């Protein structure tokens, strides 16, 4: 009803830079607006209210701004530990509204380049009795993003593939990423070759096991 | 002052469910409204409902929630969330708050205005599937043993197919942290989560266990790694 909308979706700052994020609302709320910080596994925490408010107790590196129907919040001298979702959340009204929250924006800090070391898994002797079979493949400590392609004798693997990587280490901002291959047992004994590609930018590792010598 | 909410659980499609959060350090007064708000995995933060502190009962709702959701206080440190008709859109995980606001006007005529929340419990995990639960599998993750071996060596396990979530994996009971890379679980295609954890380890320094629990079957596994 009063609908807030966060531009963009995410945004980048190097370590030391400074990011801002925006906040609409569909009418006058007449600034009351809250910021909170999410990391993983954790609830919000509150950053600022009346848009331009320091909650007791937080680093006055954050500073929220604007009046009417656009708001700001800025990070100055961003740290990796600063990489988090940040939301806004109108307070005008709780009286027929489908969400206070804004959709959310994630901050991503630009650390030093690290490429990241590959190894491939192959499954343990017991999985493939289960008749699913997995293969695992990680990407650790590594900035700035990857893309992992399978290929399985040869032909680029496009079904059964699942990727998880960790928040930005905290320190020097870098990533772990793990990328699994998930086949019937059938599917695993029709072939030989099973392959991992993890390419940053113009460099690549590739991880490969022939099923026979495993 | 704290909050915790409990009750979350695995449940069918369709299923009713009741979560309750409890307040410690102090109790509902008309200085507050104690709400409700969900997240589901990789999802925002949604606002359900809120109820006030003071004696008179006032409940707001998300339009999506009036009809389908209850909010009360069953106590001076405990309020309550009934869901009906519970769909897989459903799961996440639920946090209470506290809810802070101006009294603004003359009256009765006074109206409350500039909420926000100052305080949130850890939040409690409710999963809508048709699946029933499922303790994981666990297998060791090693270099291919066609490999020519290698003094320095990272090795893991692989934590297959349970529901609901979450499990918790330590290495060596928690000794060994240095080196531990634990990924966010994944929902595969089959409605089971999967995840993986790996720790790289300097030589033959240890032997390295997984230590993985899974609390909603009440299972413990531990899995003894080496190349």
């Amino acid at each position: 009803d009063i609908v807030m909308t966060q531009t963009p979706a995410s945004v980048s700052a190097a370590v030391g830079g400074t990011v801002t994020i925006n906040c609409q609302a569909s009418e006058t709320i007449s600034n009351y607006l809250a910021w909170y910080q999410q990391k993983p596994g954790q609830p919000p925490k509150l950053l600022i209210y009346k848009a331009s408010t320091l909650a007791s107790g937080v680093s006055s590196r954050f500073k929220g701004s604007g009046s009417g129907t656009e708001y700001t919040l800025t990070i100055s001298g961003v740290q990796c530990d600063d990489a988090a979702t940040y939301y806004c959340q109108q307070g005008y009204s709780i009286s027929d509204i489908d969400n206070s929250f804004g959709g959310g924006t994630e901050v991503v800090v630009k650390g030093d380049p690290v490429a990241p070391t590959v190894l491939i898994f192959p499954p343990a002797a017991d999985q493939v009795a289960t008749g699913t079979v997995t293969i695992v493949c990680v990407a650790n400590k590594y900035f700035p993003d990857v893309t992992v392609t399978w290929e399985v004798d040869g032909t680029t693997q496009t079904t059964g593939i699942e990727n998880s990587k960790t928040p930005q280490n905290s320190a020097d901002c870098t990533y772990n990423l793990s990328s699994t291959l998930t086949l019937t047992s059938t599917q695993y004994n029709s072939h030989k070759e099973y392959t991992c590609k993890v390419t940053q930018g113009t460099t690549s590792v590739v991880q490969s096991f022939n099923r026979g010598d495993c | 002052q704290s909050l915790e909410e409990s009750g979350g659980d695995l449940v069918k499609p369709g299923a009713s469910l009741t979560l309750t959060c409890t307040a410690s350090g102090f109790s509902f007064t008309n200085n507050y409204y104690m709400c409700w708000v969900r997240q589901a995995p990789g999802k925002g933060l949604e606002w359900i409902a809120c109820i006030y502190g003071g004696g008179r009962d006032i409940v707001f709702y998300a339009t999506w929630a009036k009809g389908r959701f209850t909010i009360s206080k069953t106590s001076s440190t405990t309020v309550t969330l009934q869901m009906t008709s519970l769909t897989a859109a459903d799961t996440a995980t639920y946090f209470c708050a506290r809810e802070n606001f101006d009294a603004v006007g003359v009256g009765g005529g006074t109206y409350s205005t500039d909420y926000y929340f100052d305080l949130w419990g850890p939040g409690t995990l409710v999963i809508v599937s048709s699946g029933q639960p499922k303790a994981p599998s666990v297998f060791p993750l090693a270099p291919c043993c066609g490999d020519t071996p290698s003094a320095t060596v990272t090795l893991g396990c692989l934590v297959k197919g349970y529901l609901p979530e979450p499990v918790t994996v330590t290495w060596n009971s928690g000794t060994l942290t240095n080196g531990v890379r634990t990924f966010p679980s994944v929902r595969q295609s089959s409605g089971l989560y999967s995840l993986s954890s790996v720790v790289s380890v300097t030589s033959s320094s240890q032997p390295v266990t997984c230590n993985v629990a899974h609390p909603a079957t009440n299972t413990k596994v531990d899995k003894t790694v080496a190349p």
